[PDB]
């Protein structure tokens, strides 16, 4: 679809068999899920933003569906606010800012 | 780098 | 303009006379910039982020060109790791998310 930003950019994902809610976050480089399991290896990461930074599990190599777009790459586990799809996953669905 | 409301 | 996120939104911006860099995110509903002067009065604000909440300058009504497109809004002042370029302005420069 086309996305207008009047409102938040919220989409439904489904990742580890589960739906979410997320926000298309062109501002990410990476993709940041709140806590919730996810199967195989892991390593640990910090990522900052905003207000500092926070401890996350990094999974590598996980299917997320976004918006109905299949996508596979790494994703962040870990305290965020909000679930964030970051440019990771995005370049794999093929989104573009646009003006 | 992560990314604000 | 069409923007693949293969690397960071990165554009430049004018403000104050000024030419900074500045990222496009639609992750934001506000537009974060680096401590700089700005004129008139200012107003609180507390935003969140990753990693918790900062307290930010508002100002208000302020003359920013972003990408050579023209905008008029609020711009928040705070200790961002990246000036932001968040919704506020991201919709008076007509920008969308597409995939
Ligand atoms: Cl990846
Ligand atoms: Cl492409
Ligand atoms: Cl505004
Ligand atoms: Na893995």
């Amino acid at each position: 679809p086309q996305i207008t930003l009047w409102k938040r950019p919220l989409v439904t994902i489904k990742i580890g068999g589960q739906l979410k809610e997320a926000l298309l976050d062109t501002g990410a480089d990476d993709t940041v899920i709140e806590e919730m399991s996810l199967p195989g290896r892991w390593k640990p990461k910090m990522i900052g933003g905003i207000g500092g930074f926070i401890k996350v599990r990094q999974y590598d190599q996980i299917i997320i569906e976004i918006a109905g777009h299949k996508a596979i790459g790494t994703v962040l586990v870990g305290p965020t606010p909000v679930n964030i799809i970051g440019r990771n996953l995005l370049t794999q669905i093929g989104a573009t800012l646009n003006f | 780098n992560l990314x604000q409301i």
